[PDB]
RNA sequence: CCCGUCGCUACUACCGAUUGAAUGGCUUAGUGAGGCCUCCGGAUUGGCGAGAAGCUGGUCAAACUUGGUCAUUUAGAGGAAGUAAAAGUCGUAACAAGGUUUCCGUAGGUGAACCUGCGGAAGGAUCAU
RNA sequence: CGGCACCUUACGAGAAAUCAAAGUCUUUGGGUUCUGGGGGGAGUAUGGUCGCAAGGCUGAAACUUAAAGGAAUUGACGGAAG
RNA sequence: UAUCUGGUUGAUCCUGCCAGUAGUCAUAUGCUUGUCUCAAAGAUUAAGCCAUGCAUGUCUAAGUAUAAGCAAUUUAUACAGUGAAACUGCGAAUGGCUCAUUAAAUCAGUUAUCGUUUAUUUGAUAGUAUACUUGGAUAACCGUGGUAAUUCUAGAGCUAAUACAUGCUUAAAAUCCCGACUGUUUGGAAGGGAUGUAUUUAUUAGAGAUGAUUCAUAAUAACUUUUCGAAUCGCAUGGCCUUGUGCUGGCGAUGGUUCAUUCAAAUUUCUGCCCUAUCAACUUUCGAUGGUAGGAUAGUGGCCUACCAUGGUUUCAACGGGUAACGGGGAAUAAGGGUUCGAUUCCGGAGAGGGAGCCUGAGAAACGGCUACCACAUCCAAGGAAGGCAGCAGGCGCGCAAAUUACCCAAUCCCGACACGGGGAGGUAGUGACAAUAAAUAACGAUACAGGUUGUAAUUGGAAUGAGUACAAUGUAAAUACCUUAACGAGGAACAAUUGGAGGGCAAGUCUGGUGCCAGCAGCCGCGGUAAUUCCAGCUCCAAAAGCGUAUAUUAAAGUUGUUGCAGUUAAAAAGCUCGUAGUUGAACCUUGGGCUUGGCUGCAGCCGAGCCUUUUUUACUUUGAAAAAAUUAGAGUGUUCAAAGCAGGCCUUUGCUCGAAUAUAUUAGCAUGGAAUAAUAGAAUAGGACGUUAU
RNA sequence: GAUAAGGGAAGUCGGCAAAAUAGAUCCGUAACUUCGGGAUAAGGAUUGGCUCUAAGGAUCGG
C-alpha cells in the first residue's frame, strides 16, 4: 500500500533508480484520520511492536492551557479558524496539529473569577486571598476583549491523528498578535 | 529476513570456542542473556568441548536437567545459557567453582577457583543514572541492575557483586596505577596497570597499559576492565599466566625447559 | 552444509615434457631408488621447492629479524630431525643447498636397503608393502614414509612376520601341510 | 613475376518495394479485479451495547485494449560486393628507364587492367658541372 | 649569439640502410599530446555529423588467410651505363 | 626454472603473427581402470513444466479431562494414575534452495541512532486514596444432515479455563487547591476534592550523565470510548493460640508495568564497482533540489500533502545502453608488476510461475499463509472445487553438460507446554575416474651362458603377499565399508595396463608388408605420383601411467597491451599546420652549522636515540597503534602406519596428571599517532598588519 | 429533407451521394525536407450549473 520507502524517488543526479526489491511492511503509510468536529469516534490502529495508535476521526473539546495562568482545563472546541498548512483544512474544519481553532471560554473565565474575583458573597479571609492575587489579575488586552465573545483562539498542540487527543495551548503574545494580523488579513 | 536467526554455521561460531570443523554443520547458538553472543561461552561448549564431562549434546542436557549447573548462584537449565566474563560456574555435585576469565591466548580459561571467592563477582559499570522515582542504579557488564549504588561509583569502575544477595560490597574508581584486564581486541587477556589515559572527544578513549614484565600496549577504554586497586593485588584469582604475554619464541623456549 | 575438508597437490611436472637431460637423471635416480614411476620424483622435486621458496624468503629478511630466526630455526630442526640436514650444517643456508637425493636418503625403502633386510632396494619395496617390517612396534607399509633420527635404530621385521618370528606364510603352510 | 574486367562453383555479410514479419521490456490514454481505510447500513443477539451482508468516498493498484518507444531475431523479387576454388577467355597495368619512370591528391574518360589534365613526392633512372 | 645546411668519426644507437640524433634506452623513469598491435575484408557496411555537390570526419563485423612486410647479400635478368 | 622452439628466404638479419609447450577449485567427451583415504555433483541451456511420497510440529508435578478410553482401588464423593479428541499457549518469519532481478543498487571496510521498534533471555521495578473469589458463551462430545467431489461444514443439546468480558480488598503521614465559619493586620479553620502507574498537552527544576541535548529524573494544571498495581497452577504442609475450617506461611509454574540488558530490525556517514560517447547533457507535467507547516510511520527524511523559491548532477564522464553482472570472504595462474574467474560448503542481499494487495503476529508485504488479476494446470455427476518442487528424492523437457522416488534422528544443532515429541535441517549408505592423498601388477637364489670380485640375458627351485573370498569381532541407530583376523586364495603368478606417439618442433625406426597425389595423415612446417623414417598394418622403440588423449575457455609463455615494460624514418603507426579549455606537468630560495652531557646496541671505533647551550592555516606523504569473522593462504607444534588431512595429543598405564588449539598477511577508505625532507596551500602592501602578559 | 436492426463498399467505371470529424484548453506528434516546413500530422484527455478561492491595476496621502 502506502509505502514510505525512498526507492521509488529519483536520486539527486536525477537518474531513475531500477526496482530493487518488493515493498516491505516495515515501511508502510497509513491514510490520514482527517479528524472533524462531531460527537467524539476513536478508532484504534494496531502498529509496529503490538503498539496501539488512535485514530480521531471526530472530536468535539480538549485539552487546553493557559500558559501564562499555567492552568489547563477540557473546553470545547468552536470550529477551525487558520491553518498554516492548507486552507482548504479551514475551510472543511479538519483539526490536525498547529490548526488554529476557537475554544470555549467558560471554563477559564469561571476559572479566573473564582481565582482573581474580577472581570473580563466572600469571606474576609477569601477577600484578602483575592487582594494578594490582584495585580497579577491583569490580562492582555488582545486576551481580554475575546472573553467578550466567549470563545479564545489556541493552536493544536498535538497531534490527533496519532494519539486521538486534539489538545492546545491559548494564543498570547506576538504569537496571537501574529495570527490575528493572518486572521483579518 | 522476516525474522530473528536462531542456527549459528559451525564455521561463523566465535573462534575462542575452539569448535572443530567437521564435528557437524552447526554450533551452539547462546541464548539471550546477561552476556553477547560473540563474548560468551555456552554451558554446552564448557561442559562437553571444555571440561569434556559430557560427551554429546544430550549428555550435557541430562547433566543440566538434574539441576547440578548454576551460575552465579542461580540453577541455570538452559544448555546454550550464555555464560560470559567473571561469571562463576557452580557444579556442587563434584564440588568445583569455576570462574569464567580470559587466558593470555584470548580464550575462556578452566579456572578453578576455592568456594569463598566464588561466593562474588566484579562487575565493569557500563552507565550510571537515575530510574523511576529518582533511584539511581548502576548497569554492569553483565546486565545487572544495581539500585542505590555508592554515590561515588561512576562508569568505567568495577563494583564488586555479593552474588547472594545482589548486593556491592565494594568499588574500585577506574585510575591511573589500578590493576586492569583487557576484554577484547587483540590485546585481549593481558593483566597491567593503567599508565595514561588518553582522551579523544567524539571518538574512542585509549588506556596505555604497563605489564609485569613492563611490557607497554594500548587497548580500547570499551576494552578494558579494572580488576585490582593496584598492581600484584587483584580482586580475583587470575588464571595461569598471570595476563603475561610471551613472544612465541619465548613460548617455545619454556616449552623447551619444561617438556626437557 | 559441512566446513569443506582442504586438499592440496603433492607434485608438479615439468614444463618441457622431452629433454633428454631431465629424462635420463630422473630414470638414473629412480633405478637407483627403486622408484614406481616419475610422480615419485615431482613429488620430492616439489616439496624441495617450497622448502627452498620458504628458506629464500626468510634469507631476505635481515638476521635476528624475529620471523627469520623462528621459522628458520623451525625449518632447520624439521631438516635436521628428518635427517636431511646434517647437524653441522645448521644455516639456512646449506637448506638452499639440500638435493633430491639427500630426501631420497632417508625413505623407508631405503633405510631398509642400506640396513641389510632386503637384498636390493627393489626387494625393500616389496618387504615393506608386504608387511613385514614395522618401525617401533608399529608395521608400516608405504614405503615413502620418511625414517626419522630417532626411527632409524628400530627399523626391523614385524614380530608377526615369517621373516621376524611369526608363524610360517601361505605358501609355506601349504607346502608343509601337504 | 604479375594486374583487372569477363565465365563456372561454393560461402559470408550488405542494400532493397513489401506503411514486411516474429519475440521481450517500458510507457500515454481508456477500462479496471481485489485488499485496506472511511461512510452509512443494521440479518440477529446480549441486556443501551456487540454486530454480518451490503453502501459512499478515497487509497494501493494487478490486468487488458490502443498508441508511442526501446531491444532482439527474421523473410524478400531484384541490385551490388567480398572471399575461396581453378588457373578458363581478353589484354599486358606493375616489377628493368617494364619499353610512356613510378607513386599521391583531385577531376574527367574508358571492355578490363588503365589513360589523360593540374599540383605534388623520390620511395628515381640525377646526392654532382 | 641565433638560423639553413654540410663534412669527418662512431663514444653511442640500430635489423640494417643509416643516424650529432634515429645518442645519453634491461645500467630500462626530464615534461607532455597523438598514433599502432599479423595480412586481407576495408577506410568498406551501418549510424551520426559537416558539405550545394564531389565528398570530408567518425567507423565496424561476418568471413577469409600463413604469411604479408622491412633492410641487406649472392646470383640471374634489363628495350640501363662503362 | 625470472627458459622458450618450428614456419616467410637461394641464403641472411629483422618486424610480426600462426603453430608448438605447461597449469586450471575447468567443463565436456573418448579409451582404460586392481586397492585405501577424501569427495564435488541439473549452476551454465529453460527463475522452464511437474505425477507421487515426504520436508513443522509441539505437554510438564505445575492452563483446560465426566473420552460413554485404558488401569487400580486409594491419603480421597469435586478432582488425583496414564491418557486419545478438542480449547488455550508457543513455533511455523528458523532452516533448506536458487541467483532471475539488481551497476552507487547490492556488497566490503568504516560510522550513527541525541532518529526508532524490539517477542524472547537476563537484572531491577508496582501498599495509592460479591473477596471464603463475578458473569455467559464455545469447542471437543451425543445425534440429525447436505454435496459427485476438499484438511467443507450446518441446525439442535451439553460443558471448562492462564480462552473471553468485568471487578474489590491496605500502612503511616504529608502536600496542594476550593473553602462555610473565624481571628480581625492577615493568622486559625469545619467541610469538599487530588495524589501509584500509563496517555496527551502546557508550564517549571535540571545551577546525575554526555563531546554535546528541549537527556535521565522530578514538579505544577488538567486530559483519556482508562493501560495495569495476579478472580491462575503444582508440590509440601509448618507456626501462634483467642482451638475458630481462626490468624498466619515454604519451595516453585505461569503472568504483569516500566527501565535496563540480550537476540534482532530499520534507516544511516565516508570511500570503493566491468564494457560503452555509433550515449553529452540529464532531472524538474504528474517531486526534480531546498524552505515552512502538517499528515503518515516504530521513528528521521519530498516518505506524502499544501504553499513558496529555482534549484540538483555532469568531460574528475553525469544520463542512457550492454552485461552470456547477485556482492564479498575467496579461486586459477603466477620472478615482480599483472591477467582471468567467483551460480556454488561462510557472510550480506533477493526470490519462491509473473505482478499486486493484505491477515495474524514481537517479527512477513510470508507464498510447504490468504485475496485478486495474468500465464499454466488438476478433479467434476457441468452445479462447482482445489493448485505452486529456485526444499528432499523422482519425472519430462532442454541440452555438450550433472546421482537414490534408499535408512535414521545415533551425531551437529534447532523448535515446542518439553529430560520424553518432531526435524529430506542434518547425518548414513547408493550412483559417482569432478578434483585430491597414499599406493599393487612382482621379489630372491642355483645352473647355463656372455660379460667385465658382480648387471642382465634363459630354465629350475623354494619362499612372500594382498586383490578376491570368509568365519568372528569391531565399526554402526541398524547396516555397508574401513582397521583387525581363523580357513582359503599366484607361474603364462590368463590375478595378462592403458592412452598416445616414433620427419622436425619433440623422446623414440630411414625396419617388413600393403597402397600409389588414391586412401588417408598432418595443431604448424609438411607426407602420399611403385625402396613412404609421416597413410593402413606387423615388429620394435619412446612418453606419462591407473591413468592417458581430444574439444572449448582461461592463465603463463606475451616486453604480442608494455605503470614496472613495447613500438611509431623505411616493417603497423607523428594529427597538413598553428591556437586553445579541461587534464597532466612546471627554475631557484626561508635553521644550517658548532659545543657539552647522556641512554641503548654491534665488534677503541661504528649505529640509533635523548637533553641543554649557541639571537632558537589547510593538506598530500610516511611511521606507529587501536579496531579489524571463520574457512581459504603462509606458517609453529603434533609419527593421521606415510601422505592429503585433522586439531589433535603425551605421560608405567594411572579411580588421574598433564603441553596445546600458535603466529603472520589483509589494505584502498575511516580513526588515533610520531616525523617535517619532498610537493602543494595561507599570511603584513591604499597596511583594515603584530604585540602591550598588569598600557590608558 | 429525415431516420433505420445486423453487416459495413459485398453496391458502382469509380465511395458518386451521404455519413463520420469539427470550437476551445491541455497533452502528444513520424517519414521526408529546399531547414523555411510537413503540422491542426497522426493520436489522446477535458468542457454544464452552482458556491467559493487566488492572481493580474489606477489616482491621491511623507
Ligand atoms: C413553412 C416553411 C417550411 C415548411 N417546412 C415544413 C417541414 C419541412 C421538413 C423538411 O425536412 C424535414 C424540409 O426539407 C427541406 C422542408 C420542410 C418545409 C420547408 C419550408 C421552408 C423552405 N421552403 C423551401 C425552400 C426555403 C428557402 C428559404 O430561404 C427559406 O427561408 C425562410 C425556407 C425554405
Ligand atoms: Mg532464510
Ligand atoms: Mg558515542
Ligand atoms: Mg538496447
Ligand atoms: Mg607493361
Ligand atoms: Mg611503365
Ligand atoms: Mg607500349
Ligand atoms: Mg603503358
Ligand atoms: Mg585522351
Ligand atoms: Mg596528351
Ligand atoms: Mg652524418
Ligand atoms: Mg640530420
Ligand atoms: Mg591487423
Ligand atoms: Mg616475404
Ligand atoms: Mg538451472
Ligand atoms: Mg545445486
Ligand atoms: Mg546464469
Ligand atoms: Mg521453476
Ligand atoms: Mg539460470
Ligand atoms: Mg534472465
Ligand atoms: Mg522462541
Ligand atoms: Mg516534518
Ligand atoms: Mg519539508
Ligand atoms: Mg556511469
Ligand atoms: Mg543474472
Ligand atoms: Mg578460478
Ligand atoms: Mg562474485
Ligand atoms: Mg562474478
Ligand atoms: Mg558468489
Ligand atoms: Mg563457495
Ligand atoms: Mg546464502
Ligand atoms: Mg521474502
Ligand atoms: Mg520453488
Ligand atoms: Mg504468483
Ligand atoms: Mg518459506
Ligand atoms: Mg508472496
Ligand atoms: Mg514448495
Ligand atoms: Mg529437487
Ligand atoms: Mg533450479
Ligand atoms: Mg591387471
Ligand atoms: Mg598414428
Ligand atoms: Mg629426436
Ligand atoms: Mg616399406
Ligand atoms: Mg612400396
Ligand atoms: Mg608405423
Ligand atoms: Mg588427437
Ligand atoms: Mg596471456
Ligand atoms: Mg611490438
Ligand atoms: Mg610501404
Ligand atoms: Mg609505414
Ligand atoms: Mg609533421
Ligand atoms: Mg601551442
Ligand atoms: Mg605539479
Ligand atoms: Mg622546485
Ligand atoms: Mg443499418
Ligand atoms: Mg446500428
Ligand atoms: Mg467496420
Ligand atoms: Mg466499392
Ligand atoms: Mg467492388
Ligand atoms: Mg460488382
Ligand atoms: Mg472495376
Ligand atoms: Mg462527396
Ligand atoms: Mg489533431
Amino acid at each position: 500500500g502506502i509505502s514510505r520507502d525512498s526507492r521509488h524517488k529519483r536520486s539527486a543526479t536525477g537518474a531513475k533508480r531500477a526496482q530493487f526489491r518488493k515493498k516491505r511492511k516495515f515501511e508502510l503509510g497509513r491514510q490520514p484520520a482527517n479528524t472533524k468536529i462531531g460527537p467524539k469516534r476513536i478508532h484504534s490502529v494496531r502498529t509496529r511492536g503490538g503498539n496501539q495508535k488512535f485514530r480521531a476521526l471526530r472530536v468535539e473539546t480538549g485539552n487546553f492551557s493557559w500558559g501564562s495562568e499555567g492552568v489547563s482545563r477540557k473546553t470545547r472546541i468552536a470550529g477551525v479558524v487558520y491553518h498554516p498548512s492548507n486552507n482548504e483544512l479551514v475551510r472543511t474544519n479538519t483539526l490536525t496539529k498547529s490548526a488554529v481553532v476557537q475554544i470555549d471560554a467558560t471554563p477559564f473565565r469561571q476559572w479566573y473569577e473564582n481565582h482573581y474575583g474580577a472581570t473580563l458573597k466572600r469571606s474576609r479571609k477569601v477577600e484578602r486571598k483575592l487582594a494578594a492575587r490582584s495585580g497579577a489579575a491583569a490580562i492582555e488586552s488582545a486576551v481580554d476583549s475575546q472573553f467578550g465573545s466567549g470563545r479564545l483562539y489556541a493552536v493544536i498542540s498535538s497531534r490527533p491523528g496519532q494519539s486521538g487527543r486534539c489538545d492546545g495551548y491559548i494564543l498570547e503574545g506576538e504569537e496571537l498578535a501574529f495570527y490575528l494580523r493572518r486572521l483579518t488579513a | 529476513a522476516r525474522g530473528p536467526k536462531k542456527h549459528l554455521k559451525r564455521l561463523a561460531a566465535p573462534s575462542h570456542w575452539m569448535l572443530d570443523k567437521l564435528s557437524g554443520t552447526y554450533a551452539p547458538r547462546p541464548s539471550a542473556g546477561p552476556h553477547k553472543l560473540r563474548e560468551s561461552l555456552p554451558l554446552v561448549v564448557f561442559l562437553r568441548n571444555r571440561l569434556k564431562y559430557a560427551l554429546n549434546g544430550r549428555e550435557v542436557k541430562a547433566i543440566m536437567m538434574q539441576q547440578h549447573v548454576q551460575v552465579d548462584g542461580k540453577v541455570r537449565t538452559d544448555t546454550t545459557y550464555p555464560a560470559g566474563f567473571m561469571d562463576v560456574i557452580t557444579l556442587e555435585a563434584t564440588n568445583e567453582h569455576f570462574r569464567l576469565v580470559y587466558d593470555v591466548k584470548g580464550k575462556f580459561a578452566v579456572h578453578r577457583i576455592s568456594a569463598e571467592e566464588a561466593a562474588y563477582k566484579l562487575g565493569k559499570v557500563k552507565k550510571v543514572q537515575l530510574g523511576k522515582k529518582g533511584v539511581p542504579y548502576v548497569v554492569t557488564h553483565d546486565g545487572r541492575t544495581i539500585r542505590y549504588p555508592d554515590p561515588l561509583i561512576r562508569a568505567n569502575d568495577t563494583v564488586k557483586i555479593d552474588l547472594a544477595t545482589g548486593k556491592i560490597d565494594d568499588f574500585i574508581k577506574f585510575d591511573t596505577g589500578r590493576l586492569v584486564m583487557v576484554t577484547g581486541g587483540r590485546n585481549l587477556g593481558r593483566v597491567g596497570v593503567i599508565v595514561h589515559r588518553e582522551k579523544h572527544e567524539g571518538g574512542f578513549d585509549l588506556v596505555h597499559i604497563k605489564d609485569a614484565l613492563e611490557n607497554t600496549f594500548v587497548t580500547r577504554l570499551s576494552n578494558v576492565f579494572v580488576i585490582g586497586t593496584e598492581a600484584g593485588k587483584p580482586w580475583v584469582s587470575l588464571p595461569k599466566g598471570k595476563g603475561i604475554k610471551l613472544s612465541i619464541s619465548e613460548e617455545r623456549d619454556r616449552r623447551r625447559a619444561q617438556q626437557g | 552444509p559441512r566446513a569443506p575438508r582442504t586438499y592440496s597437490k603433492t607434485y608438479s611436472v615439468p614444463k618441457r615434457p622431452y629433454e633428454s637431460a631431465r629424462l635420463d637423471a630422473e630414470l638414473k635416480l629412480a633405478g637407483e631408488y627403486g622408484l614406481k614411476n616419475k610422480r615419485e620424483i615431482y613429488r620430492i622435486g616439489f616439496q624441495l621447492s617450497k622448502i627452498r621458496r620458504a628458506a629464500r624468503d626468510l634469507l631476505t629478511r635481515d638476521e635476528k629479524d624475529p620471523k627469520r630466526l623462528f621459522e628458520g630455526n623451525a625449518l632447520i630442526r624439521r631438516l635436521v630431525r628428518i635427517g636431511v640436514l646434517s647437524e653441522d650444517k645448521m644455516k639456512l643456508d646449506y637448506v638452499l643447498a639440500l638435493k633430491p637425493e639427500d630426501f631420497l636418503e632417508r625413505r623407508l625403502q631405503t633405510q631398509v636397503f642400506k640396513l641389510g633386510l632386503a637384498r636390493s632396494i627393489h626387494h625393500a619395496r616389496v618387504l615393506i608393502t608386504q608387511r613385514h617390517i614395522a618401525v617401533g612396534k608399529q608395521i608400516v607399509n608405504i614405503p615413502s614414509f620418511t625414517v626419522r633420527l630417532d626411527s632409524q635404530k628400530h627399523i626391523d621385521f614385524a614380530h608377526n612376520s615369517p621373516y621376524g618370528g611369526g608363524r610360517a606364510g601361505r605358501v609355506k603352510r601349504k607346502n608343509q601341510g601337504k
